[PDB]
């Protein structure tokens, strides 16, 4: 179909314009709330560790769609293989409360420990990506005009410090693996599959044996 | 109010909210949510500070000067008295109908 | 479309008591909603009131667009940007605002020129790759294509992790204005395209009132 | 609703295994791939 | 009136989110009329806009009641006089304003001082001779009498031969606070009385939008 | 709004007084029962620990609230890390029958042992603070008068006997945490918080990553 | 009822999971906070 391409009105041709038939299509797998939903291997700290969904390195599958959007919600799960006992502490706690057992402890039973953690930001949603800064005492933010170069000024930002799920502490963490819960994304960003060298990106893909 | 029966006195109080400079005088604090009110047969003034912060929520505990745990400040004047040179005002607070306090945490603390 | 030569696709905005009117219309571009969501809630406390007076056209200048520029070149614009007039003041009067954008860019050379621009507004833009810009069309957009037409509008709401913003420290949109053919002159094209940004903020609540400086 | 498969209830309660979400007063991008032109915007001929 | 030592006769005026309490009211005087007369008239054709956002208490000091002040000693404010808030911006983003005023004049000494100050509202004061003082009594006003009160509250509507005002040339009200009889402090007043105006623009609205300076 | 303020009358103003609105609150949180009810650690004996709620520190959130109430009613949960086999006897047992077996005792198994436990005191309620003392055998107690000087007499007095959940013991017990079931507060007392030395107490708080 | 959240009944009889109560024959605090006057003890202009 020939249409006006300045536009931006989405336009979804079918092979029925040739004489084709459209099949059906069973898209349970690229749904969110699912797909977001599985485990994903962190690299923890000796001992204390926010608890940040932006850990998980970006091309990882959970890594490179959870940027792919810019605000999200979840609960949360973790599973953590540590030394003594677990502390967990919400969002907003100061560090010194990780040492505090009536806080969320969990006793040491091998192999790892597997909690259940609610949503805890004042937030009503957090961002992969935050242009701006949450420290007051500061000078104000400049409009930046320009092109692209002018984005370098924000290189040395950290996100706010409310974006976390709080803090867990033990006397060794090992391995710690996040898993979204209930997961919500709003306005999608960029993905980016692997840059190729030749015409086709070519890999060992599994077969058979001999 | 705590002073005499001819001990009489005109107060402000002010919300500031963050992002500049809180006033220093009556005159620039005018321009903020505020009340003034005098002595009487009354003896007390309640004044609800409101929650006004892009969350939702904010923290109870402070770190430095951040969005999240300050929230402004409150600001009380005097505009003027009449003989009641000495005398004291005294001040209490309580929570308002919609406080909310949520998350336990245990912190060391007391 | 509409007729010979020139073009009835004709669009008049009205925001305040101010005007826009083009003749190379191709229609507006609703970013993420059509509505804002909730303007009144818990973070406020019932104190947040509309100022109407300040939903209305300001303008400012992009860019020159050129033979020189290659695919990928871009100009943003963080939004808000420097306003000397009621919206500038209200962020000087209240600590806490949230608004919308209504938002209008031009690139008038004449029908003889080729090459094309792609205008769209990106939610808390820290940081764009070379390579992510072949994705932008991700975001709310529209092109500026001339042998079509010279004007691009995206309407958008507000976004943010909160309710209410504090634009002295966050910056919650950015226009972004991208060569994706290199411009062309020909022997009748104009010999180059100024790019110009007329936006007007929406439905803007303030919230928060400030002392003076008196 | 993700990948969860289990046929019995959860021994927890909804308070306890979840936040609970609050009220006041697909969605957009399903909204806007429904929306889209199939046509043909030609005459067709044959 | 009401009871033992001090009073209840007790007024809380609410003007946006400011609020004032006296607990020796006495009332407030309504001068010309009870409600602005039109608004909306022909010389704006429509363009006017109500700012809600101004209509709230600034404060400024008026001058210090003392034993040495006479009969006739006055103390005059130009209304509107400078204000750095939201209100003062408006003159300055507008051509045209009018707005009418609720006044409140304190003099906080105790019960035990005397003497007597009249607080008035005059239209467009250009002189008053020392005779006319006896005939102040003509424009909306009220006393101020420490063996009964300490606040005056007057309530006034805009007023001019143009519905529409141009307030960088042309004050319409000035409030007056005149001395009748002079302060007495005997063994137990306050040694001087300072008196303060918490003053309120009402009904404000504004057209004819000005350029920036940019 | 004014009133007088020698009354004690509550009153409450909302930010409705100038313009505002009163939102909604969820206060689940600051619940007797639920606030009371997680566990908290105590510095156990190393073989015989008589269960006394008054053993919990004072900062921590348990001892901080529960030293909040006059009288107070609960039943119990302990958590105990012992070699051997630990055994409990009811308030009012001879210390003697500690070592007796029939008594609710548990044998070892690893890592811990909790335990529910009932209320047992003979008084229909128990106070975290008490104007007296329980020893017959003295001389009456004063009529004290005067200020608050007159109350260092009374610090060398220890709770009643009576005011206890019973004891535990076992050859050697490592960790002891209580839990309170079902609490009750009566008379609210003082809750403190730190006093700051600067203008605002401030803490590092959990905040990203880097 | 404070801090529980399993959704099936607890395998103990109640006798045995916890003391019994008896009766012969919120509470103060909250009767207290809702008796607060929340008014305004003036008159109100505008």
């Amino acid at each position: 179909t020939t249409s006006a391409g300045e536009s931006a009105d989405p336009v979804t041709t079918t092979v029925e314009n040739y004489g084709g038939e459209t099949q059906i299509q069973r898209r349970q797998h690229t749904d969110v709330s699912f797909i977001m939903d599985r485990f994903v291997k962190v690299t923890p700290q000796n001992q204390i560790n926010i608890l940040d969904l932006m850990q998980v390195p970006s091309h990882t599958l959970v890594g490179g769609l959870l940027r792919a959007s810019t605000y999200y919600f979840s609960d949360l799960e973790i599973a953590v293989k540590h030394e003594g006992d677990l502390t967990w502490v919400p969002n907003g706690a100061p560090e010194k409360a990780l040492d505090n057992t009536t806080n969320p402890t969990a006793y040491h039973k091998a192999p790892l420990t597997r909690l259940a953690l609610p949503y805890t930001a004042p937030h009503r949603v957090l961002a992969t990506v935050y242009n701006g800064e949450c420290r007051y005492s500061r000078n104000a933010v400049p409009n930046l005009r320009g092109d692209l170069q002018v984005l370098a000024q924000k290189v040395a930002r950290t996100l706010p410090t409310s974006f976390n799920y709080g803090a867990i502490k033990a006397t060794r963490v090992t391995e710690l693996l996040y898993r979204m819960k209930r997961a919500e994304t709003y306005c999608p960003r960029p993905l980016l599959a692997i840059h190729p060298t030749e015409a086709r990106h070519k890999q060992k893909i599994v077969a058979p044996v001999k | 109010f705590t002073g005499p029966t001819d001990a009489k006195a005109r107060y402000m109080v002010a919300y500031a909210p963050p992002g500049m400079e809180p006033p220093k005088t009556p005159e620039a604090a005018a321009h903020c949510i505020h009340a003034e009110w005098d002595t009487g047969l009354n003896s007390k003034f309640t004044f609800s500070i409101p929650y006004l912060s892009a969350a939702d929520y904010t923290y109870t505990a402070s770190d430095v000067a951040e969005t999240t745990n300050v929230q402004g400040w409150v600001c009380l004047f005097q505009i003027t008295h009449g003989k009641a040179d000495g005398d004291a005002l005294v001040v209490l607070a309580s929570a308002g109908k919609d406080f909310e306090l949520r998350l336990p945490v245990d912190a060391r603390a007391e | 479309e509409e007729t010979t030569l020139l073009e009835d696709r004709i669009l008049t905005t009205r925001n305040g008591h101010t005007t826009s009117t083009t003749q190379s219309s191709v229609g507006v571009t609703y970013g993420y909603a059509t509505a804002e969501d909730f303007v009144s809630g818990p973070n406020t406390s019932g104190l947040e009131t509309r100022v109407v007076q300040a939903e209305r056209f300001f303008k400012t200048h992009l860019f020159d667009w050129v033979t020189s520029d290659s695919f990928g070149r871009c100009h943003l614009l963080e939004l808000p940007t420097d306003h000397k007039g009621v919206y500038g003041s209200l962020t000087d009067s209240y600590a806490y605002m949230r608004n919308g954008w209504d938002v209008e860019v031009t690139a008038v050379g004449n029908q003889f020129n080729g090459g094309c621009l792609l205008v769209a507004m990106v939610p808390e833009l820290c940081s764009i790759q070379k390579r992510e810009l072949y994705q932008l069309t991700l975001f709310p957009h529209q092109f500026i294509n001339p042998r079509t037409n010279m004007t691009a509008h995206i309407t958008v709401p507000f976004v943010g992790v909160n309710r209410y913003d504090q634009y002295k420290v966050h910056k919650p949109w950015t226009l972004v204005v991208m060569v994706v053919a290199p411009l062309t002159v020909n022997t009748e094209g104009a010999p180059q395209i100024k790019v110009y940004a007329n936006i007007a903020p929406t439905n803007v609540h303030v919230a928060g009132e400030f002392p003076s400086k008196e | 609703s993700g990948n969860t498969g289990s046929i019995i209830n959860n021994y927890y309660m909804q308070q306890y295994q979840n936040s609970m979400d609050t009220q006041l007063g697909n969605d957009w991008f399903s909204k806007l791939a429904s929306s889209a032109f199939s046509g043909l915007f030609g005459a067709l001929l044959a």
